[PDB]
């Protein structure tokens, strides 16, 4: 089974219905994190002490789930929406793009 | 200044909880909460996720 | 049907994981862990990132994209005792040891 790494994901706002409020852009590359968090985890700069302990505990007791593969580095994006009396508004939305993954 | 934080936590009490058990009256009231803070949430991501989410539970549970 | 994202108990016994070979004190500790579904809604209440909202929304349209994952979003530190080469008791604070809270990411 594949390890924790970033995967591509382009979000088309029309496909999720957010085209009803987002003027620009039509979509964007969000990415996503997926994959297993196995022994050892330290090879990941991003893997918290808990993520290590949980994974170690999991190797002794299977009933305790492994650490999870999630974004640990994110970037922001600018988006355009409409104001009252249909004026354009620019807003920066944070944690929109996965720059990196890690076990947590 | 966008009141979905209030509205989302108030519905996350009624449903769940404790389909239709008995309503839909939790979905009717949450939709109104959004519908009111509508003007203060034009550029809010969760607000639009909320409004888009409510719609999906409305058609599945067949209320109205 | 399937349980939501919340913290669960977990006591880690260092002897059970073999870390008793280096940790003098404590014998174990309450680490906790996060588990559960991240379904609609998620912001502040369940506490998620804009990405976790987008990923979850995308998932509701395309099932092949996984939901946001339930993970610790608040962690606390613990003091631990070990021996150096002098075989003297050293106290070290280890950060991100205890889950204080969960959320979707």
């Amino acid at each position: 089974k594949s390890s924790c790494k970033r995967h591509p994901l382009y979000v088309d706002f029309s496909d999720v219905g957010w085209n009803d409020w987002i003027v620009a852009p039509p979509g964007y590359h969000a990415f996503y994190c997926h994959g297993e968090c196995p022994f050892p985890l330290a090879d990941h700069l991003n893997s918290t002490n808990h993520a290590i302990v949980q994974t170690l505990v999991n190797s002794v007791n299977s009933k305790i789930p492994k650490a999870c593969c999630v974004p640990t580095e994110l970037s922001a994006i600018s988006m355009l929406y409409l104001d009252e009396n249909e004026k354009v508004v620019l807003k920066n939305y944070q944690d929109m793009v996965v720059e990196g993954c890690g076990c947590r | 200044p966008c009141k979905i934080l209030k509205c989302n936590s108030e519905f996350w009490s009624a449903t769940s909880g404790s389909d239709t058990p008995e309503f839909c009256a939790a979905l009717r009231s949450y939709a109104l909460c959004t519908r009111r803070t509508a003007r203060t949430c034009r550029g809010d991501l969760a607000y639009h996720s909320a409004v888009h989410g409510i719609e999906d539970l409305m058609s599945q549970h067949n209320c109205s």
